[PDB]
Order: structure tokens, then C-alpha cells, then sequence
């Protein structure tokens, strides 16, 4: 015997996240606070030169949200916990192959419903224990116990994304590796340096020298006609992101579909 | 009764060697879509940088040293 | 939860801003530093 | 049993947008305000050099409308919600394939009418529950229950666009991804920098120095005989768009037509 | 009775690997236009950068080791 | 006769790590302390220019955790000790080959459970002495004594990681090699130099000179319009990592999967 | 009765020669997946930079100097 | 497994450590040392400097540059020796082969 909520079986598709907590989890829980960005910029402070106003957390959160979006496209991933209502077609060869299904959004934390319907009326709903999942790849497969295609025959409901990492330096396949946190940070810093590079001295000023009444000063900025003042930081960020992103793609791998 | 019956090797170029979990999922998809009579005539699709197939044995095998035996 | 959006500006308009004059006072203060590279002669090489 | 407006079935083509709200929805709803442009230019004020005038909000709206328009082609999309009246030809091979139809503009939020006519008279209008849609790809397919080609046989009415995203860091396939917001912003900034770059110093002046009674003032700008004043930022924006745009075409994918 | 019946692999080069949703829609279009006797003789069109087809098995198969059996 | 805990056999899968100690072991045990980072930066102090603050140890730990994480992907490894609950599919060709299994994460310090189940009920649990392991490669093979595939038939529990090295200049295959220590250190330093390089002089200032009443002070830094302040060291660290990383992949070797 | 029966050599390019332990594990995987009738028709996958197979003997062998003997 | 220390000058048995592995490890060590020492010659990040006070003036131009670090010359020469040293030593052990 065994005890479990009916949709969730400890074998195959163990429960990981309560549905209600999905709304509670936010960017701050994953470490994407503006503080982290500031830490990486330790010793550099950005202000509006015309005033004493530094940019507030609103901009940082806004940038970070679009950064985590950009990383979510950079690998074909779902990067925050999110419920999906998916309708999928009937392809015979995969159907005969234990009803193999490749979810659009991966990883799969857990599967709630998996039904076969004809006109909105459920023709047949599978037992919970029958269906089994592969979290990282998102494969959903069925193991029954005791024309060549049609559209939108089956109805799939599941939760996609990654849980925050619980233990230091480690992550489960259903768990966020720390680099996606860092990668999104580095994508955020690209925008920040694209802002901060303009404000060091006036605007568009490469070289200056000023002499008054026996005191003289000369300054030569990193600004140039060919490259912007922060271009060195951006170009180093790219060098790290490329290594970071190429290595991480090996954790997920290439995508394949039959034809 | 002994090895050497391979037809060839399918090389896929990548900057990083894919993790074994990814290769296992790759195998799962390949078996589910193409293995056996089911989905025999289908064609897979892959979006890697470059792919090669290198042949280790000829197109068709047959008995060797026939005239020697005769 | 809600998406983070820029929204509207908040800075009010100001007209006829006067300059700031450092106030004379006998009281003590503390001189705000900058920590950076220092230049020095190679006195050993000067001896040489 | 089930309750729904007759054109809309919760299974297949659930309702997403009220027809009347199509007019109401505008650029401001999606965050494409001039303030957004200014925010990315934090610390930079675009102002006439010879008079105190700043460029107004209207110019930003005009630019933004062209930024969203350029994006709508650059990835073959219809982005703002709009109602479409579409006639399509009869091709036998697709028709036998459950009446497959590829809408000219995507995504499809919802489908209102799908009828077959001969000379303007509807020969056969299908039940609502029969037809089903693929929102992102825009595939329209029919699943009936209980010469080789002709022109403009069928009639299709549908709403093309994307709704503003409801929740952070997430979007439904029928929902505007965060990247399009940033992409359209970056397109707009490419125009604004092209304008502003001329207003750095004078007109086409690279190097200057005044020497008056022993006073000396000296400036050397980013402007040069072979590089423009803002061309440092424009180049960096190209490097940014290339990463963003390529990564987003992977979300929509390549187009295909049989022959 | 076991795998290895593939004819070849259709590689499509791209800067980014297409998302699985896009590949599924690609498959839907391909099946609707070309699958089966219906639309058998038709030709698809694709506008990618470069396409290759690498053969894993010969043009025509037949029994192996026939003379050995004899 | 022989004495041992039932899961652990001295032959094949000898015990290496107590389960409880898994929690205790941390980064400090492996020498990844902030002091290590400082030691390699002997003579350099990372300090805010406008205030006397040095960056704290917490930042170093945060960086180090991301350095070890990046390494764990860059060579497909599990490096810190952790307990794994793994389900694997039944493939006939490997199963007939003494039940060959390739663990998703390696090295395998030890194996606790290896069972075959049908619907959550263990159909057959093998004797401990039967199964044998290859620690470095993670191969699990069974040596019994006196459709063609199915999903998630078997259940595997094992501990993935490496123990801290006991003796100098030597390591067992189940033991952390010294190179990973230096490699993770060098990854961390790549981040720290990226931060510190902005704090050399001012902000984006390449060349300077003050001339006051005949006094003259003049500095020209490593900072330049096309090279960053620390980019000299970063380049040298890349040249170092390339030699180190390539030489270490030869220790683990290439991955292979049948098809 | 003496050597020289090799079919060819499978070269795999790498910056460093793989350690013998790695090659032994490589052999273990190869034997478990492909050796014998079991898994005969399967195809392995390798993600190295470049692979070659150089032939040391022809496609099919047979008796030599037959007419001389006659 | 391993190697015994060399007993006799300029010689080694197959079971005996050749002196170059000693030197090779030294040169790998020096790579780290020069990667440290190169930073500390003058301040940090300073390429060129000149200072004039009260009729005495000094100018110094370091090996530091935006493109290369102060010790880069030593490191790059160490690499040139290590490559020769390592390629030659690999011929003492040879390539690895395994049947299949
Ligand atoms: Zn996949
Ligand atoms: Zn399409
Ligand atoms: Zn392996
Ligand atoms: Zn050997």
C-alpha cells in the first residue's frame, strides 16, 4: 500500500511544488535582487550627473526580468514555475511507443492531468500510477498495468520551471543550477554597463585638457570614435557568457523531432 | 560470434561533449520515434553544427576466402 | 508577481537654483578620502 | 454539457480577447511609453543645442510605432491585436489532411467564423466544436464528429495579435513575450541615437581648442571623419539585437509551404 | 526485429536550436502536406541557411552472407 | 566469511563515505576558502576607491559556489558529495550485457540500492554481492552467482561526488584531483579581476596628468578604449585554463551512447 | 597463422591522448552496447572533433597467386 | 605506481624519475609565481608615469601594457620551453592504444 495525493505518485512523478506556492515564488527567492547586481559592480556607483539621483530598484528589477526572459530564449527552457494547459496531436508511431510525449516547456516539475478527449468529453482518463515522467527532458510516457494522425486528441496539464536550489553547490535535475542565476545577472550587467558607460564624463567626450591661471589638467577617457567607454566590460561579459552558455547547453542537449 | 559487426559511427560536432543524461534522452527520443518496424520509414531532424557518418564496414558483407576453401 | 514596469516620472520642476557656498565654521571636520595609486621617486636609484 | 458563446469553444479555441477591447488596447498597455525610452537613456537629455527645447513625446510615439512596425516584419508576425477577414484557396492535399490551413498572420488569439462558399452563398458552415486551432503556429484544423485546386473557396475570420503579459517572467504562447518589448525598444533607440548623435558638439566638429589670454579649453569628441558621434552605441545595439533577434526566431521557427 | 532501419538524417543549420514547439509545428505541416499517398509527389520548400542529408544505410538493402548460408 | 554492512560489499562497491557526513562536508574542507583567493592575489587588496571598505568574505563564497558550479558542467561531473534517487529505462541490449548502467552523474562513491519494479512494487531486489561498480566512469554492472524497451523499469540510489584528498600529490579515482581545486580557483579569479579592474583609477580613465604651480603628476594605466584594466590578467588566465581544462578532460574521457 | 588480418584503424583526434583508464571505460561501453549479435545493428555516437577510419586491407580478401599455383 | 628519485647523476632507470619532470614541474610552478610577481613591480595597473617636483624629475615606463601584463614576456618564454620539453618527453612514454 501507499499514501499520496491522487495525481501525484511517489514513483515516476513525485510531488515537488504545491500549486498555491507557484504565485508566491518570485525573482527575489532565486537571488535576482538588485543587491546582487550592485555587488558585482562593487565600488562603481551610477548617478544622473545633473542631479543626485541614482537609479532605483525599479529599473534593476525591470532589467532583470527582461534578462531572465532573454536567457529563457537562449536555451529552449521554462525558467520560472508556471502551469501549462497543453493540447497535443496524435502521432501513431510515438503513440505506439508507450505514448511518448515531448512537452513544449521543460523541465517538468510534476504532472496533474493526462486525458484523451474527442470533442471536449473525456473519452478515457488514465490511472495516475500508469503515467511516468522524465523531469529534465520533459518526456511523458505511459506504462499500462493491471489516417495516421489526428489533431489535439490528448489533453496535458503540468507545471514547468525550476525550483530554487536548496543545498549549497548542488542541484537536482528539477532544481536551478546556480549559473542560470549568474547568466541572467551577466545579461543584466550588459544593459547596466550599456547605460553607465555614457555618464562618466559629459557625453561624447574622449579627450580634454583645461589650463587656468597656472593650474592645468588633462584627462583621456576610454571613450573613442570606434568604441564606447564601457566596451571593454561588455566585451569581457560576452567572453564569459559564451563559455557559460556553451557549457550549459551540454546540460540540456540538442533537440530532435521525428519526421 | 565475436565483435566487429558495426556498420559505422555517427559523429556530431559540438563545442562541449553533451552530458550523459542528455545523450540518454536523445536515445529515448530516437528509440521512441524510429526503432523497429514502427516509424521505420521516418526521417529525424537535428540542428547541430556538422554531422558525419563514417563507414567501418563495406556496404554489403559476404563470405571471405571462398576460393581458398574450394 | 506583477511585471516590473518603468511607469511615470516623478521629478518636479525647479526654477532659479542658487549656488552652494561652503559655510565658514571653526568646528572640526573629516576630509573625505580617495584610495588609489601613489607616485614616488626611486630614491635608491637616485643614490646610484 | 458546457456553457460558452457559440463561436468560442473552451476546448480547441477558448476565448481570450473581447472584440470591443481590440480598439482600447494600445502601445501604452504593452509598456511602449516614451518614458521607457528615456529610462534606457538615463542621464542623457536630447535637447536642441541652440535653444533649450527638448524633443517631445509625440516624436517618441511616432518612432515607437515604426519600431513595432519594423519588428512585425523582421519576424513575420502580427503583434497588436487586430481582426482579419481572410479568403483562402482550396488545395486538395491539405484539405484531405483535416482541412489544414496556415493563417497569413500569427499568432491566432481566436477564431470567429470558418465557412465554405461558392459564389458568396455559404454552402456549408461548420459547427463550432468541430474546428480546432494551434495558436502560436496559427494552424487551423477541422475534426468532424457525429481540377485539383480552386480559388478562394473558403472564408476565415480571426483575431491576430498578442495580449499584454499578465504575470512576471512568464508568458502563454498567445501572450506577448518580454523580448519583443525590449526588441522594439532597442529598434527605437537606434533611431533616437541617430538623431542625438548630431547634437553632441556643433555640426560635424571632431576636435577643438580655444586659447584666450592664456586661458585654454580643449575638447576631442567621438565624432570622426569615418565614424559618427553615436556610432559607438549604435554598433553595441547591433551586437545586442543580433543576439536577441536570432534567439527569438527559434521560438517561432522556420516557415514551410508544400509544392 | 531491432533498430537500425533508418535511411538517413536531415540536418538543418541554424544559429539557435529551434524550440520543440516550433519543431512540432514543423512536423504538423510536413505531415499535413506530404505524408502518405496524399501529397506524395509534392516538393516542400525551406529557406534555411544550409541543409544536408547524410545517408546511414545504402540505397537498397538485401540479404547478407548469402553464400555463407549456401 | 566476511563482515560488512549489507548494502556495502568490500569487493566491487566498498564503502567510502558515511551518509550523515554528506551534509557536514562543505567547500572549506576542499580548501575553497576566500583566503585561497586572496593568496593567489598576494599583494593586491580589493577595496572601494571612494571609501575604505574591502569586499567581504560572503562575496567570495558566493563567487566560489558559482565557480564550482561552472566547473561541474564544464566537465560533466557531480563534484560535491550528494545522494541521488535515479530511475532508468530498460534497454535490452545493455540489459543482456550484465545489466550495464551508465549513471547520469559521476563519479559513484558507492551504491546503496539497485532494484527492479513494475508499478512501485519491487519485483526483484538483487543481492548486494552480485552488483559491482566502476567508480570513475560510474558503470554499474551485475554479475549473478549461485517490445524491445520499457520506461523506468529499474530504480537506482547512489552517492555522487569526490572526497577531499587524504595525501599530497596523489588521489584515488574516487578522490578529488588537485587540478579541480586550482581550476575552480581560477574560475573564481576571473570574476574577481572583472570586479577589481574597474577600481584601478577613477571610472574608465586611461590617461591623466595634473600640473599645479610647476608640480606635475602623470599616470597612464592599462585601461584603454579597446582593452579593460584587468584584461591582461584575464587573458593570461584563459591561457592557463585552456591548458588545464583540456588536460583534465583526458582523465575523464569522451562520452558515448549506443543507438 | 600469423598477423596482418586487421581491417583498419579508427583514429580519433584530441588535444591530449586520453588516459588508459578512460580508454578502458570506452571499451567497456563499446563492448556492452555493440559486441556480438546483441546490439549488432546499433549505431554509436561520439562527439569528438574529427574521426577517421583508414583501411589497411581491401574490402574483401581472397586467395593470392591462384594462376601461379595452377 | 610512481617513480623513485634518481640515484646517479645525469642518468635514470625506466623505473626512475628523469630530471626534466622535476624541471617541468618547476616551470609550471614558475608560471604561477610570475603570474603573481608581475602585478607588484609598481602599484597596480600603472604602465607609464612621470613626476616633476622642484627641479627634480623622473620618468619610468613599465613592461605593463593594456595588451600584455608585466611578466607576460617571462610566461611566454616559459611556454616556449615547456612545449619543447613536453613534446620531447611524450616520446619517452609514447601514444596510448586500446583494442576494440
Ligand atoms: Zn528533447
Ligand atoms: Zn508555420
Ligand atoms: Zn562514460
Ligand atoms: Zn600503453
Amino acid at each position: 500500500s501507499l499514501n499520496y495525493e491522487y495525481p501525484y505518485h511517489p514513483s515516476g512523478n513525485p510531488k515537488h511544488i504545491d500549486v498555491s506556492e507557484i504565485d508566491n515564488l518570485t525573482l527575489a527567492d532565486y537571488g535576482w535582487s538588485p543587491d546582487a547586481v550592485k555587488a558585482y559592480m562593487f565600488g562603481i556607483v551610477v548617478q544622473n550627473p545633473d542631479t543626485g539621483q541614482p537609479m532605483g530598484d525599479e529599473f534593476y528589477n525591470h532589467i532583470l526580468e527582461r534578462a531572465v526572459g532573454k536567457a529563457e530564449r537562449a536555451l529552449d527552457i521554462s525558467i520560472l514555475p508556471d502551469t501549462q494547459h497543453e493540447m497535443r496531436d496524435y502521432h501513431e508511431t510515438e503513440f505506439n511507443s508507450y505514448m511518448f510525449v515531448h512537452a513544449y516547456r521543460k523541465p517538468i516539475l510534476q504532472v496533474e492531468n493526462l486525458q484523451l478527449q474527442f470533442n471536449g468529453r473525456p473519452i478515457y482518463k488514465y490511472p495516475a500510477n500508469w503515467w511516468k515522467v522524465e523531469h529534465l527532458a520533459g518526456h511523458v510516457q505511459l506504462f499500462p498495468t493491471a489516417a495516421t494522425f489526428a489533431p489535439q486528441m490528448i489533453r496535458l496539464e503540468y507545471v514547468s520551471g525550476m525550483l530554487p536550489r536548496k543545498k549549497a553547490g548542488r542541484n537536482k535535475p528539477w532544481e536551478m543550477p546556480p549559473e542560470l542565476e549568474q547568466l541572467v545577472i551577466k545579461y543584466a550587467l550588459k544593459e547596466i554597463y550599456q547605460v553607465w558607460g555614457n555618464l562618466i564624463i559629459g557625453a561624447g567626450i574622449a579627450n580634454k585638457t583645461l589650463e587656468v591661471d597656472g593650474i592645468t589638467e588633462t584627462i583621456g577617457t576610454t571613450q573613442s570614435a570606434m568604441y564606447g567607454g564601457a566596451s571593454a566590460q561588455i566585451l569581457q561579459i560576452n567572453e564569459d557568457i559564451k563559455e557559460l552558455l556553451d557549457g550549459l547547453r551540454a546540460y540540456f542537449g540538442y533537440n530532435m523531432i521525428g519526421l | 560470434s565475436h565483435g566487429g559487426t558495426t556498420r559505422g559511427i555517427l559523429q556530431i560536432r559540438s563545442d562541449q561533449q553533451q552530458s550523459q543524461h542528455a545523450l540518454e534522452n536523445f536515445k529515448r527520443e530516437w528509440k521512441s520515434s524510429l526503432s523497429g518496424i514502427n516509424g521505420s520509414w521516418q526521417i529525424p531532424v537535428v540542428m547541430a553544427d556538422d554531422i558525419k557518418f563514417v563507414n567501418m564496414t563495406p556496404t554489403a558483407n559476404d563470405m571471405q576466402f571462398e576460393k581458398w576453401l574450394n | 508577481e506583477k511585471p516590473y514596469m518603468i511607469g511615470a516620472n516623478s521629478n518636479p520642476n525647479v526654477i532659479n537654483k542658487s549656488t552652494t557656498y561652503t559655510t565658514t565654521t571653526q568646528a572640526d571636520e573629516q576630509d573625505k578620502p580617495k584610495y588609489t595609486t601613489r607616485l614616488e621617486f626611486d630614491t635608491i636609484d637616485m643614490i646610484r
